[PDB]
């Protein structure tokens, strides 16, 4: 259950990151649902994700997650809790030199789990993808699709309990774009809450999200709830962002 | 004639054998502490680059200027202002093994400027996943950086060898380094034709094989 | 302190003076030929391995591999092999114009190299571009490559000055001329402090004076 | 603009992103905009190279416009190119060079007199609405402005046909509506025939007057986008309207 309060972000007037600046904005995000987070080419959507995860650090308000003040562990407890937040990317930022079941592995061998239960954790988070028979094949002989299903399942490995989404499937076609939504349902049965996932288009957003959020350049318009696939903005300069269904 | 010139260099057959015994100790030598101290000298320039371990700046800026000065200095001018340093350490100044203390040196400056150009080369988002896991910065420079840099490693040290075998003809004229002293003599003072060609023949066989080699070290790595 | 000033004015006004006079002569002579001749190789070794302005594999490997082992080499063993050469076109073994001959051959091929990887990092889309409205190849090759790859031609240059002064310094003992052929006098035999102080102290504030101006001219035209 | 038969199967070792094609012929009309579909694979960016046919097919015939392409020398083929203007996925722009440089760039190769070049450029800035940034640099532009100089590029030198790579593939849905409204005034006023690749049903329902839909290579059916509906007979067709 996310709740951040009056966080922000500015860049130096350098601005050598694309990362675009965020103003001062209140999120809650409830433990029973999963999130959007709808803007456009600058918008300030990927920063935003960062600063739940620490990957960015605020100017001002406090970063709460799953009961802890984050901005105030500033120490090796931040990388502890790090480990209950799990992330997927939108190119894939896979180890390429090494066979995805130790791609898989990397984060319980990071925690310190003795090796018995870590094969146990590969084998099981692996089939749950449905890529178990491509466990010693190297990320060069993959297809865009089965990275991103690496991907998921290398954050799933932790047993985090908020996985964050950072435009997984806008990159990859129709048909591979259904295969991996699909599996985010799958997770959504086990004990994983707010899947965030930042999009710049609405088709995602429609389809697998519960509530959305809409903003201007950096500040927050207005939040939707998605049903029956559909979005009803009551926003002005906010239905213009709709239009894009 | 083609008997002469043969049966000429069979009279140098004990001369020729210490000139490559020597050239071999000057640079076999010095190679290992390069890669030794480099590799510590360059991860340092990276991490001090990076949000890793660190993000000074004054001491990036110092050690970034200090490998590019080392570098620029001429190696010859080096080896003549070093002469009681050297002396100093190894006891003496003429021989392989003083001359290689020098080579040792520009070594590390040279292997540090690769490695780091090596380490860069990575994509920054896989480093960041390695971030969003909870690794510590030593964990870092351990798995995630080696596992995929290391296809590009062995072409530096390949790379190395042969820059460390043009600096040992240099030495040659002063510290007696084999082949380079095998060159002053019979090649300026005299002109041999015979032991001349059959210098040039031997140095192209070795650049060859050690370019070969390490290609194809590099290649099953990767 | 007034030792080392004394010293250093009185009688070394007179050679310092003659050794800046060589050098330049023996740097300046030898660059512009291997920046107008490597240039032009430099190119051949590009279209030849295009497809769209050229194709022709046999030629590009034969080109690669020459220039990859003339670059491999030592530079003083492949000078002190070529003095015949050099004494037959100079008309004499010794002087900075003889060492000026070595060293832009030797620059020739290094030059070469540094031209090619300018223009493989020009992006393969402004070519495919400049195919689609039927631009001639020699249209091509002058108005697009040769003026997108304008910035990196200067760093390269100043690159090879740097390298071409260090190889100069070698050149002074075997044969004339240089800070080189004053070292050898005042270190090898009767090391002697204060002078060698002042040549370590001259090269590292020329080194500096041309990377300025290189890399300031490199930012200008970017 | 017919192609009789043609085909690519590219060799092994030359790892290029394209992918072959098989034995197809297609007839795209005078004034027509016609929409290769298909998804990443299907040959649509093959099939384009063919028809300006930078990349040279194996077998058969490439008429453009009344002279027969595959037969011709490379110097006669030279003005063949310079006919058919195109734009690109990535821009694709020189960097050293002013807004205005890079449209004069084709009428230069042209011999075009320096007057009458300096004439053409103000009036295709004053098409794609950026007079005002005729001085600035490439480097300074937005991804879609950069487009809209693509674009003034390719209508330089008065082509009869223009082939599009793509375009919009990097462009945000309120950008996209402001360029694909400028292809339009280009057909409308001038006749140029436009081709176009895409991976998306979308730009098609929004531009198009028919459609060749490809998968593995070949072409399942020729759909009718003028309705406004799409509509497919086969099962692959139907699949990729989805």
């Amino acid at each position: 259950m996310i709740i951040l309060d009056k966080v922000s972000k500015h860049y130096q007037t350098r601005d050598k990151t694309r990362f675009a600046a965020v103003e001062p904005t209140s999120l809650e995000i409830r433990d029973g649902e999963i999130f959007g987070l709808m803007g456009y080419s600058g918008a300030g959507k990927s920063t935003l994700l960062r600063l739940i995860n620490l990957l960015e650090r605020p100017d001002s308000g406090k970063v709460n997650v799953c009961g802890q003040e984050l901005t105030a562990l500033d120490a090796a407890a931040l990388r502890q809790a790090r480990q209950n937040i799990g992330m997927v990317f939108q190119q894939f930022n896979l180890l390429s030199n090494r066979t995805v079941a130790d791609n898989v592995a990397f984060p319980l061998e990071i925690a310190g789990w003795p090796s018995e239960k870590i094969k146990a954790r590969v084998k099981e988070c692996l089939e749950i993808v449905g890529l178990t028979e491509r466990a010693g094949h190297y990320p060069a002989q993959l297809s865009g699709g089965q990275k991103q299903r690496v991907g998921i399942a290398r954050a799933l490995a932790p047993k985090p309990q908020v996985i964050l989404a950072d435009e997984p499937t806008s990159a990859l076609d129709p048909a591979t774009t259904r295969s991996v939504l699909e599996c985010l349902e799958d997770i959504n049965k086990r004990f994983n809450v707010t899947i965030v996932i930042v999009t710049h288009e609405m088709s995602v957003i429609r389809r697998l999200c519960d509530r959305a959020a809409l903003l201007d350049k950096g500040k927050v318009v207005e939040i939707v709830e998605v049903r029956g696939n559909q979005i009803h903005a009551q926003s002005d300069i906010g239905r213009e962002l709709i239009r894009e269904d | 004639t083609f008997q002469q010139a043969v049966s000429t260099i069979v009279g140098m057959k004990d001369e020729i054998f210490r000139a490559l015994g020597e050239t071999f100790v000057m640079v076999g030598l010095s190679t290992t502490f390069a890669v030794i101290f480099g590799t510590l000298l360059g991860v340092l320039l990276f991490v001090t680059s990076s949000r890793q371990l660190h993000y000074n700046k004054l001491v990036n800026f110092l050690l970034d200027n200090l490998v590019n000065l080392m570098r620029a200095f001429p190696f010859v001018i080096l080896m003549i202002a070093m002469i009681p340093a050297t002396r100093a350490i190894v006891g003496s100044t003429i021989g392989p093994v003083a001359a290689s203390l020098v080579l040792s040196v520009s070594g590390l400056f040279y292997f540090a400027r690769l490695v780091e150009q090596n380490l860069r080369e990575v994509p920054k988002g896989v480093i960041e996943a390695a971030a969003a896991m909870g690794a510590p910065p030593i964990a870092i420079v351990c798995k995630v950086l080696l596992n995929e840099a290391r296809a590009g490693m062995v072409s530096s040290i390949t790379v190395l060898a042969i820059g460390l075998l043009s600096y040992s003809a240099a030495a040659g004229m002063i510290g007696g380094g084999g082949l380079g002293d095998l060159a002053i003599r019979y090649g300026y003072y005299r002109y041999q034709t015979e032991v001349i060609i059959f210098i040039v023949a031997l140095l192209v066989l070795l650049v060859i094989l050690i370019q070969s080699t390490g290609n194809a070290l590099a290649r099953k790595l990767d």
